[PDB]
């Protein structure tokens, strides 16, 4: 009875393989093969960010391509203005071990949280004007290691406690539990539309989720390790992930698979971080060799490298008007490139 | 457990039970999307400095 | 010259070096004489709930500590009157504690015991809130200020301005000296390292560090007590109660014999000293009238603490003391002994001072084998002068079989005190040193082939000791309540000018802090925050803008700079962050801070993937 239900286990499993090799007709790399290259981009670093006294471990731009939060080992969150390098708010934390942080769409909210396995949401202006917590959202029984706002009111979040959730802000209890992955959770992105997100894994498999149904639609595997960041592209029919095998893979959902690999054998260090430009072309990958590559999307060639941190790129962000790229460090600075 | 197995079997049911398009479709709808709006990506079709935050602009909102 | 106290901020550190060691609660504060002078400050004029019921208590002392029975019942109703009708129309007190105290007052029988249901009650009160309350206020801030001055105690002779000689010995003379951290006087006793060596006095002189410190415990005014023990590259020292009377063989010498009306004085308050010194376990083999002094006022303590002994864990036998004055225990091969032969030596030394010398002692004898020989043979001829009670003590004190002698028989020092001879006194008095005295007392280059080695000095390293409630009563009875106030002057003036300054509130609050003081990187003074994942510190002006990590440090540990002990942190990068601190407290409790702070935050970031080092190098 426990064996009679493995077999079958397995002989979806290859239903599903053999279902997916009748659509591997041709390949991205072939089809691309037509266009003309990007050729070498060559951004400079146009600012560096200074206040963090450590490590920085995540960063999130505004949706005004101006401002952006980012959470440090030092215990504060930061807000910067990025035309000018002021600081708009030096939040100093409750709790020392911080890991992840987002910023509302809205812009009137900041998020973070970390090994407290508590999301905690931040009032960027109170009827006063002192920063204070408006909310603590208790429930994981495991880190925090990523969340990302729908609205003011709607959080989702993700945790080592191998398990995501979708939280009500206000009465701050969750709405919807995702569980299917069988490792820690690492990552997630939302779609544009938002009804849909990805997650990524240490099980080294990402897993699409339809946020209002509550449950897993496909299961994107092929990476051998650890899946330690995720990113949707700009029309949310395909995403990319970034892992410690050392590449980058871009995966379709209508093809149901794996479409590219980025990896150059020279790069045999891990990827920390996945963000596309705002057309899609261009995939920029943050790795703990201190560098960020860029890699042209469609011939899956490196157009060009970001190098100016003296320690790991811990994570990244195009802006939405794709103005300028954004890299934060473990050498305790931002830098914005373009 | 059984209830562990039995979840398996019936969300691998739910992910074949999915319909899938060509990869040659696949990728050609892609590169129509980045070929689309290339114009307006700034990382690809650089604007005029003076309209760049992060190099010559002056005036700001 | 004079005493600093530390700021305020010294009880992040003192507070956890304190709950430790289990010391911040009421029981062990309270039962402490600056603790409990804080306390009551707080209590009375900061609390009026603690108001009453600490006023109250303090009423009760002072009704102990009343003579006789007819002053007594005189307070006793007199306290019932006032204090009580407000406390029953209060927090009540229990039926059954009123019972016993109404009981007592109904009958106009009053005891010191009278009240003492009314004081457990009390401490039930002033232990639960009231005490909890008292920790979060600034007078328990002003303990810890107290307190690290007390652990921090490094004494020198520059601390002290020496005046006269008055005593010689053997390995070094005793002097009288002021202590100029707060105007005390008292007497000093420095014994030479190089004597020292030079006669094998190594167990001897270790030996009386460690009585002194055993018999100094409990405010006794009987005894040449110890405040201080401390020691210089080529001296060792010893700060002792200051005595400007002399010896009592002295004035022997000038008095001559004293009259039994006279001797019964001096037995008294020597009889109460050896009891002292028997219920800590302690025997003193060597009683003679040199080792019995006088104050300024004429009253006695004992003295010389180098040939005195601890029998708890084992008993002595050994032939210790002064030929004239010993035990037969003592005298005898391998006869072991405990408190009876202190009460031998009483006997002996009594009778010296009604005739002249030792009843042992005859023709003026120096024949040290001859005089012990009488003690364990000769049966005591007492004179017919003397009286009949007289006899019966003295005879009782000098009988050669233990179990048939006064003072050990089980009750100790009480069955020598209800003795016939003693009948008159009341002993209560003797203690409260309220009967007058019969007697006011009127107005080297040998050890130069010797060297000093450093395996010598090792022998004492644990030397130094400091007395607390000894420390505690010379700081209270001087200096504490002119500096508190001083103190208080400076904490206010700090907060005036931090307010004109616009007062940034602590970094500390708020967050998760473990805890936070000043220290001296490398000098330069910087104020330090531990927090659990990484280590910041400030100047004098902005917030920190310097850090160090939890994770870079690879070990904590401690080493020299110039004679200073400090903290040797091992970064990761195989560089090294040195440490200094302003107080020993404040040494053992951030070496500890720290590897428990570093050890917690390197197992936590193991598990995470985002924290943690991952391969690099193939
Ligand atoms: O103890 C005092 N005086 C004593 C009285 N006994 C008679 C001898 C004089 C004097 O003793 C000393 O000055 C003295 C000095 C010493 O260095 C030593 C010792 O080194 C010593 C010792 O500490 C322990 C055992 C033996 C000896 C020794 O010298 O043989 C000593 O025993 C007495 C005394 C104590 C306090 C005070 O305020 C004033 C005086
Ligand atoms: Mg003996």
């Amino acid at each position: 009875e426990l064996d009679q239900l493995r077999q079958e286990a397995e002989q979806l499993k290859n239903q599903i393989r053999d279902a997916r090799k009748a659509c591997a007709d041709a390949t991205l790399s072939q089809i691309t093969n037509n266009i003309d290259p990007v050729g070498r981009i060559q951004m400079r670093t146009r600012r560096t960010l200074r206040g963090h006294l450590a490590k920085i471990y995540a960063m999130h731009w505004g949706t005004d391509s101006r401002l952006l939060v980012s959470a440090s080992q030092d215990g504060k969150l930061i807000i910067w203005d990025s035309y000018t390098t002021n600081k708009v708010h030096a939040i100093p934390l409750r709790s020392s071990w911080v890991m992840t942080c987002a910023y509302a769409p809205s812009g009137n909210y900041v998020a973070c949280g970390g090994l407290d396995n508590i999301c905690s949401i931040y009032n960027l202006k109170t009827r006063e004007g002192n920063v204070r917590v408006s909310r603590e959202l208790a429930g994981h029984t495991g880190y925090l290691s990523c969340c990302r706002f729908l609205d003011d009111n709607q959080i989702v979040t993700s945790s080592g406690d191998t398990t995501c959730a979708l939280w009500d802000i206000e009465t701050g209890q969750q709405t919807t539990t995702f569980t299917g992955h069988t490792g820690d959770v690492m990552s997630l992105s939302l779609a544009p539309d938002t009804r849909l997100f990805v997650s990524g894994a240490c099980d080294a498999s990402a897993k699409l989720w339809d946020v209002r149904e509550g449950m897993c639609r496909q299961t994107f595997t092929g990476h051998e390790s650890d899946i330690n960041a995720i990113c949707f592209f700009p029309n949310g029919n395909a995403f990319a992930t970034g892992s410690d095998d050392a590449t980058c893979r871009l995966f379709d959902l209508r093809a149901d698979q794996e479409l590219m690999t980025y990896s150059h054998d020279n790069i045999i260090c891990g990827i920390t971080s996945v963000s596309f430009s705002k057309s899609g072309r261009l995939l920029l990958a943050g790795y703990d060799d201190f560098n960020c590559n860029v890699w042209d999307a469609l011939k899956a060639d490196r157009a060009g490298v970001l190098a100016g941190h003296d320690n790991r790129v811990s994570c990244l962000g195009v802006t939405d008007d794709g103005m300028a790229v954004a890299t934060g460090s473990w050498d305790s600075f931002l830098k914005i490139w373009n | 457990s059984i209830a562990q197995a039995r979840k398996l079997v019936e969300q691998l049911k739910m992910e074949a039970n999915i319909d899938r398009i060509k990869v040659s479709k696949a990728a050609a709808d892609l590169m129509a999307y980045c070929e689309a709006h290339a114009k307006e990506d700034p990382l690809l079709t650089p604007v005029p400095a003076s309209e760049n935050p992060f190099r010559e602009k002056k005036f700001f909102c | 010259k004079k005493i600093l106290l530390p700021e305020p901020s010294i009880r992040s550190v003192m507070q956890k070096y304190l709950e430790d060691r289990g010391e911040v609660t009421f029981e062990k504060i309270f039962s402490q004489k600056l603790g409990y002078l804080l306390f009551r400050d707080f209590c009375l004029n900061h609390l009026e709930e603690a108001r009453p019921l600490v006023e109250f208590y303090e009423e009760i002392k002072k009704y102990e500590k009343l003579e006789t029975e007819e002053e007594r019942v005189a307070r006793s109703r007199e306290i019932f009157d006032s204090y009580i009708m407000k406390e029953l129309l209060a927090h009540p007190f229990s039926k059954s504690a009123t019972e016993h105290v109404q009981g007592h007052l109904g009958k106009k029988q009053v005891p010191p015991d009278l009240f003492q249901p009314y004081i457990e009650e009390i401490c039930q009160n002033l232990r639960g809130d009231v005490f909890q309350k008292f920790i979060e206020s600034d007078k328990f801030t002003r303990f810890c200020q107290w307190k690290n001055v007390e652990l921090n105690i490094h004494l020198t002779m520059n601390d002290f301005s020496v005046h006269r000689i008055i005593g010689r010995g053997g390995f070094g003379e005793v002097y009288g000296c002021r202590k100029a951290d707060t105007g005390k006087m008292y007497a000093m006793k420095c014994l030479d390292k190089k004597r020292i060596k030079m006669k094998q006095g190594e167990t001897l002189a270790l030996n009386e560090r460690i009585m002194l410190s055993l018999v100094s415990t409990g405010d006794c005014p009987f005894i040449v007590c110890m405040s201080y023990a401390f020691h210089t590259p080529d001296k060792l020292s010893f700060i002792l109660d200051l005595m400007n009377g002399g010896d009592l063989h002295y004035h022997l010498s000038q008095h001559g014999v004293f009259s039994e009306a006279d001797m019964r004085f001096y037995a008294a308050e020597i009889i109460l000293g050896l009891e002292h010194m028997h219920n800590r376990f302690v025997v003193y083999r060597d009683l003679k009238p040199a080792n019995i002094l006088l104050d300024e006022h004429g009253h006695v303590r004992i003295s010389d603490l180098g040939l005195a002994c601890d029998f708890s864990k084992k008993k002595p036998h050994a032939s210790v003391g002064t030929h004239g004055y010993m035990a037969p225990e003592v005298l005898q091969k391998g006869v072991a002994y405990d408190s009876s032969a202190d009460w031998f030596s009483l006997g002996c030394m009594l009778f010296k001072l009604l005739r002249g010398h030792s009843p042992f002692r005859q023709h003026k004898t120096k024949d040290k084998h001859e005089i012990d020989r009488m003690t364990l043979t000769m049966a005591v001829e007492l004179p017919d002068s003397f009286s009949p009670e007289l006899r019966s003590l003295l005879e009782g004190l000098l009988q050669r079989d233990v179990n048939r002698r006064l003072g050990c028989l089980g009750r100790g020092a009480q069955e020598v005190k209800e003795s016939p001879f003693f009948r008159s006194l009341d002993w209560q008095m003797v203690f409260l040193q309220k009967y007058p005295p019969p007697l006011i007392p009127p107005r080297e280059e040998d050890t130069k082939g010797i060297k000093l080695l450093d395996s010598d000095q090792e022998l004492y390293r644990n030397f130094p000791l400091t007395i607390s409630e000894r420390w505690q009563q010379e700081v209270a009875e001087t200096v504490f309540d002119t500096i508190n106030a001083e103190t208080d002057r400076l904490e206010a003036r700090k907060k005036a000018k931090n307010k004109q300054l616009g007062h940034e509130e602590d970094y500390a609050l708020g967050k998760d802090c473990i805890m936070h003081g000043y220290m001296s990187k490398m000098w330069q003074r910087r104020y330090f925050y531990l927090f659990p994942n990484r280590l910041e510190w400030r100047g004098e002006g902005e917030a920190p803008q310097s850090l160090l990590t939890m994770e870079e440090i690879q070990s904590v540990e401690e080493t020299q700079i110039k004679e200073r002990k400090c903290l040797l942190l091992k970064i990761r990068g195989g560089k090294q962050f040195i440490l200094q601190c302003d107080s020993d407290p404040e040494l053992v409790q951030w070496k500890k801070e720290l590897r428990d702070a570093y050890r917690e935050a390197q197992q936590l970031v193991q598990r995470v993937p985002k924290m943690k080092n991952k391969p690099r190098s193939p």
